[PDB]
């Protein structure tokens, strides 16, 4: 079987958290930044 | 091209070659291009024409009892009243919209949307 | 005669059950709001980025329909739920 | 190891499309967007001088 | 055969299955992302001429903002256009991938691939709906109390329908989820069946298929982004 | 023949019917509901807001009946009743 | 193979096809539905509380016919009429 | 193997396909019908009363065809002809 | 088996199918048709009785194609062609 | 076993499917032109005496296509090709 | 039993699916074409001449594909391919 | 029972199926185009070389499906696969 | 008796036949949608025909692209059968 999951989950959501942490501290604030000051 | 006029009650106000003739009638926007098919319609209360002409900037047109009518050899707006842009006064337009006289709301409205501030 | 054998022979009519209802879905919900892009788009030549906004939205909600049976299509062939 | 080629020789013509077709709109909106981006900025200092 | 659901790299841990090729690609594209993400940090050009990349990340955050301008004001929901940006960026990186030509053969006449998209395992995109669905819930928690909130969704616009109402509650994260997969789960069956033809003649249809997949893939992400910013919107109104 | 093989092949033919016409009548709704959606925003620009409203009323009845139709699919196939 | 078998496959095939039927019937239902509100709401935005009182009672048909639909399938699975 | 049993399979199969059309019928039609009814009282409130006319004879058209379905499905399913 | 199960099963699922088509046509028909009249009637209130004749034939056309299949149905069923 | 007996499940099956085929086709297409012709009347009170030749000539496309499905469902069942 | 009786019942329902497949769509083809006939007639009676020309057309068009249909029916009934 | 009479009879009743689906698509959809370039040529006398060329676009597409359809149901039909 | 492989390649063979049959109504249906939509803004806009063009072939390859993975899936079902044995 393919549908039932597995603990790669968790693992994948792990990796994804991160991923979002530095898209929420060094990407979206300062293009923000960029923006408002344009 | 398609020849524009802007035509007036009293006076024919404006008339020339444009691009492109966007408005709001009751239905929804409408842009015409060079060979849109014949129409008729009428323009909402707090109607604006916007002409894109050949070479030139644009033309925003306050307008005040509006009908429109597409022949494919030029376009022709009937308006009650209108306003250039260059003409209309922001302030005026700001104090005698959000009245409660629906015709004078529908033009200050007409103008705001004119001005570019919508 | 195997059992297994009728299994799959009911799991591969099941699966082209799925797919073909979710194509004709998929298909005409396509085809329905591609009409009305290309009619706003003619009514409006100059409207036309602000239509791609919504038209997504709708071909997202009417694919979905098709994906997910086609999901479930695998799942009828592939791994077949009863399979002795 | 076939299969392999031919799908490497199929990516191949799918770079071959992307560069000839894709390419040259995004340069061109990207050069579009930097020049506007240069214009807004000169014209602020225009401004300034002005 | 075409072998579905098969996974490399499996191992085991804490008595739980880890499917090694999903963990692997999963990394290579937070591996991408990150890449692109410090690359603009140390290239922001707030004054001077901005640079592609630098384009890139503003046009996706113009975009998202405008998204969530329309449906709910930034003001209310500020957290949700990082979640949004990173969600598309996410999906697209892990789509595009797949384009790259790591498609072999097995030695028995099967297509593997080195490297396959992530969203095509359940578990990719479960993680994903159900991270969005939790945190949307948890902001109209917020928003609107802790019993507030569960009347608002349960009753909807219209109280009379609030059984129905409850359904799409469900169907919202598994909508959100099958529907990913699905249309890429198509695309790691499609290469693979287009791999049984002879290479002179496997290639036209193998590259009209990653061309048009392509396409593919970025409307999937643009479609996951924007439905998660109006899940959001509904969730945090009134 | 294995009278269980039979009742699940039954079983999984009537989940692929169901599941066709869930995924039929989910993808012309969405798709009509979208092109409803569609003209709206295209006649009228600033009515975007107050259209997403109600399209997604309706557009929930339509993935309310496709859900639904799912659920049953997956008792249908998972477990099949009347199954020895 | 005993009969029961055979009755129970053709009760699952049966209600395979009522809810497929009541689907495709209600998801197309809805979409039309929901496209004309949609369309109304669009024209006139203050006509919206004017409005839902013919929708949702052309939904409550429609839906109500699904759920006649469902209700007899739930006869036809679960307690079939004929299974000796 | 008992005939009976192949003469229930058919007749629950044929009531099936039977409530399917039926309800596919019934639920476009009153969503078409309903679709009329919403645009015109969009229109002009005012006709609602005499629209309320109409609308009920297409919609009594409609479901009259659905309990025709319904009860022929009644007789193949409980009162099967040709039992035996 | 008795060859007049199988002639009876074939029989049943027929009439199945036959009363399906015909109250697909039918409900499909019927609501096209009351939406026409309905919007005739919303812009044109005085124009019911100019109306209602066409829409009368229209319906007679779509109730006699489905009154056709029904008694095709009824030859099928209870007077079965080829039965021995 | 009888051969007969499955000739004669095969078309009865076959007649059925002719049958639903051609009652939707009949059906839906008199229910469009029947809307077509009602909304100009409402459009033209004076065209009644000039839209029913093209109607006519519609209707008459359909129910030839629904009269043909009639001649070979008659084919089918009746005299059964084939039969042995 | 006769392996040639499996053959034709096969052929059979395959025919019985292609004319009512050519059925559904030539009846709702000619529908359409006959509704935009009948639109033009009403806004411009002097069309008439004119507009049977794009009619003509269509509604070749369509019956070509319902006669292909027709024609492979009957060579699946009468002369059945892998009739050994 | 020879083995090549099921497969036979599955791949005539695949074949079918085929053609039934391939002229539901051609025959909707061709009268569909043509309804299209019939309102606009009714609409305008002089357009009808520039809405030809998109209404043979629109033709070709239908037809190429229709066409495929068709060459796969002679594969199925004619040389069979799986066939021993 | 009755050979396994038989039933499993007559199940494949009907269910590819589904798969076509509903992938040509989708995609015949679709595509002449989108004509019709195409037909009607070329009529009433001759010079948008460029612009309508684009929206014109991204419903189509939208609405192919579920055709052809129809295809490929009736390829799938008929000649490399799964589940056969």
């Amino acid at each position: 079987n393919f549908l039932i999951p597995n603990g790669t989950f968790f693992a994948v959501l792990i990796i994804f958290l991160i991923v979002l942490g530095v898209i929420s501290k060094w990407v979206v604030p300062p293009i923000s930044k960029v923006l408002a000051e344009r | 091209d398609l020849n524009v006029e802007i035509v007036a009650v009293e006076r024919e106000l404006w008339s020339g070659p444009a691009t492109f003739v966007f408005t709001r009638t009751t239905a929804g926007e409408i842009g015409i291009l060079p060979r849109h098919i014949p129409l008729v319609a009428q323009l909402v209360d707090d109607a604006m024409v916007r002409v894109e002409r050949e070479g030139e900037d644009d033309l925003r047109i306050a307008v005040d009892g509006g009908f429109l009518s597409v022949t494919e050899e030029t376009v022709r707006i009937l308006v009650e009243n209108a306003q250039f842009e260059s003409e209309i006064d922001a302030d005026a337009a700001k104090e005698d919209a959000a009245s409660d006289d629906e015709r004078t709301a529908a033009w200050g409205r007409a103008r705001l949307r004119a001005l570019g501030q919508i | 005669l195997d059992p297994n054998a009728i299994i799959t022979a009911g799991a591969l009519i099941g699966g082209g059950l799925i797919m073909g209802g979710g194509a004709i879905g998929a298909g005409i919900g396509d085809g329905i709001a591609g009409n009305a892009l290309i009619s706003g788009i003619a009514r409006q030549p100059e409207a036309q980025g602000r239509l791609f906004t919504p038209f997504f939205i709708t071909v997202g909600l009417v694919e979905a329909a098709y994906f997910i049976n086609l999901a479930f299509m695998a799942l009828f062939v592939f791994a077949t739920p009863g399979l002795q | 190891m076939s299969i392999f080629i031919g799908q490497l020789i199929g990516f191949a013509v799918i770079a071959f499309i992307i560069v000839k077709w894709v390419v040259p709109p995004v340069r061109t909106l990207m050069r579009n967007q930097q020049e506007a981006v240069r214009a807004a900025l000169a014209e602020s200092a225009e401004a300034a001088k002005k | 055969a075409i072998h579905v659901g098969h996974h490399t790299l499996v191992f085991e841990l804490f008595g739980m299955t880890f499917n090694g090729d999903t963990i692997l690609a999963t990394a290579v594209t937070a591996v991408i992302v990150i890449a692109l993400a410090f690359y603009l940090r140390a290239k922001v050009t707030s004054t001077g001429v901005p640079s592609g990349v630098q384009l890139f990340w503003e046009a996706l955050t113009i975009q998202m903002r405008q998204q969530i301008e329309g449906s709910i004001g930034m003001k209310i929901a500020p957290f949700v256009l990082p979640l949004s940006v990173t969600i598309f960026v996410f999906i697209l990186i892990s789509n595009w991938l797949a384009v790259l030509p790591l498609q072999y053969g097995g030695a028995d006449g099967a297509a593997a691939e080195l490297y396959k998209a992530p969203a095509s395992d359940i578990n990719f995109v479960l993680a994903l709906a159900l991270f969005v669905f939790v945190c949307y819930h948890a902001a109209g928690i917020w928003r609107r109390g802790i019993v507030g909130h569960p009347i608002k969704v349960v009753k909807g616009h219209v109280a009379f329908l609030a059984p129905i109402n409850i359904v799409e509650e469900l169907a919202k994260p598994i909508s959100l989820a099958l529907r990913l997969f699905g249309n890429i789960f198509a695309g790691g069956i499609l290469v693979a069946l287009i791999a049984m033809f002879p290479w002179y003649i496997q290639w036209f249809p193998n590259a009209v298929w990653k061309t048009f997949d392509l396409f593919v893939g970025l409307i999937q992400a643009f479609i996951f982004s924007l439905l998660t910013i109006l899940y959001f919107s509904q969730s945090m109104e009134l």
